[PDB]
């Protein structure tokens, strides 16, 4: 899958229907995938910078693949 | 307001260090052994911005003394640099506003954070070589500069001196790491390791965490682990005062939390405890 | 779902019929999607801001979306 | 269910029968309930002040409910 | 039972024969309670210092009680 | 399993198939073991050092062997 966005986790919304959005860079994008939850709070504590990979590269777009530098 | 920085010798190198460290921060008492003591850079009075004079780069002849760099003080954030030929500043663009006496000023099209240079520059911190050959090329390519972009050469120039004055003003691990390609005969060069680019990242939360010191085995912050004092010492010179957006996190949400004789920064702590 | 209400966490209680609750402002609100207690006690540790999201906006209301700030 | 004892957690206690011991205060109580084994390692390492609520406030008593501080 | 090894977790391996192995104090004792090995991954990443209390203190030998410091 | 690596975590990556991706060493290599994905996301996180254990030693390789160090 390409590169969608890379930077810092802004914020990160535990959404009604059980998925997790988050926010890089400029887009709002959200995963169904139960792992990446804690994951990606730890990322967004730390400061940790990712890179978020998918081909929905617009607000509102799933994922499923990041990067953890 | 104005600095030195003698490249000459490794000795000269370090002397200078020194005396723009004194010249900024007061020691914290509570950290120090064998007479060195980790440093906090004196936030109290305002902010200002001085210059640093980049000097011995040929230490043979000496010709390479128009290269000076201005810098913040209660960051170090290095908001560009000045061509003492035409003396012209220019500036990096998140500095759009900043202005140093004595010159005209013109500002370059991006901005100054790692991210940026790395890009532009075409290279990556970890791994990067550093020596009188690499500095003296560095030189010539800000010198031979003019105009409103930044150029690869640019770059590469900056993450070269922000490296060795900066960052080294920062921590003795990188001064002691580079220090030693300046006396070294055959020209070695020094190398920024992983380590030392880990270091880099973590200088506002370490400054936040460690005033919190009072003696513990151990202080781990995110990729970093000191073993003792000492290992302290050996590593960082100066931290800022969290008692130009600041280096230090948002306040309180980074205290540092002791368990059982270690100091651990919260945000860690709080990452790595969720088990699911 | 709107905001109910922003802010740290004052403190956070597991209760005796497995749901989970936290104290955020002037709201006392519970939860019983059990993998938001390992994330809102992340929160409360690192001093993050929450924003509670519920209709049910009243001490002893229930909820299942936060924002992580 | 009355407040029973509150403080920091002195150390924590992982038994043959699986339950978890937790000693605060005075008492030394424990619990049969697996997701707080994880919530309480984690307030013991932070340093959290706990209060446990329990009848059975005597060491060697079962307990549900904690206030994490 | 008697305490057999106290101190940090010097290394602990996760295995494919699914035996987690821990190595504290001069032995390397193995444990097979799920919840177990989650905690000693805590305590070995944060810093606790732990005591495994068995019968069979021993290098190779197994365990079910552990004391967090 | 034959020693593979040994180092810090550099990075690691969560693939589309949730098979958790970390390079140490000169090499990248996948385990499919759940479990372990954030275990490694808090090696890397603190700079932990780990071996990887396993008969696949060349990029691309899957492991569910490791000991953390």
């Amino acid at each position: 899958t390409p590169d969608c966005v890379t930077g810092k986790v802004e914020y990160t919304k535990y959404n009604d229907d059980d998925t997790f959005t988050v926010k890089v860079g400029d887009k709002e994008l959200f995963t169904n995938r139960w792992n990446l939850q804690s994951l990606l709070l730890s990322a967004q504590i730390t400061g940790m910078t990712v890179t978020i990979k998918t081909n929905a590269c617009h607000n509102g777009g799933g994922f499923s693949e990041v990067i953890f530098r | 307001k104005e600095f030195t920085l003698d490249f000459s010798t490794a000795k000269t190198y370090v002397d200078s260090l020194n005396v723009i460290r004194s010249a900024i921060g007061t020691p914290l008492q509570t950290i120090s052994s064998g007479g060195t003591s980790l440093l906090m850079i004196d936030s109290g009075t305002g902010d200002n911005l001085f210059a640093v004079d980049v000097r011995g780069i040929d230490p043979e002849e000496g010709r390479f003394n128009n290269l000076r760099l201005i810098v913040e003080r209660n960051n170090l954030y290095v908001t560009g640099f000045v061509n003492r030929t035409n003396n012209v500043f220019y500036r990096f663009a998140d500095f759009s506003h900043v202005t140093f006496p004595g010159t005209t000023a013109v500002t370059l099209s991006g901005d100054s954070s790692y991210t940026t240079l790395q890009r532009v520059a075409g290279i990556s911190r970890t791994g990067m070589q550093i020596n009188r050959h690499s500095l003296t090329t560095s030189y010539l390519d800000l010198m031979s500069h003019s105009g409103t972009s930044l150029t690869q050469s640019v770059a590469r120039a900056m993450l070269r001196f922000v490296t060795v004055t900066a960052e080294a003003l920062r921590f003795r691990q990188i001064q002691r790491g580079f220090r030693t390609t300046l006396d070294d005969l055959s020209g070695r060069s020094y190398v920024m390791t992983a380590e030392d680019v880990d270091l880099t990242l973590n200088w506002g939360r370490l400054s936040s965490v460690l005033p919190d010191y009072h003696g513990q085995d151990s202080v781990r912050v995110g990729r970093i682990s000191f073993g003792s004092i000492n290992a302290i010492l050996g590593s960082v010179a100066l931290i800022l005062n969290c008692h130009f957006p600041s280096m230090c996190p948002a306040d309180g949400r980074v205290r540092g939390i002791t368990h059982n004789k270690i100091l651990w920064d919260s945000s860690t702590l709080g990452a790595i405890l969720m088990r699911r």
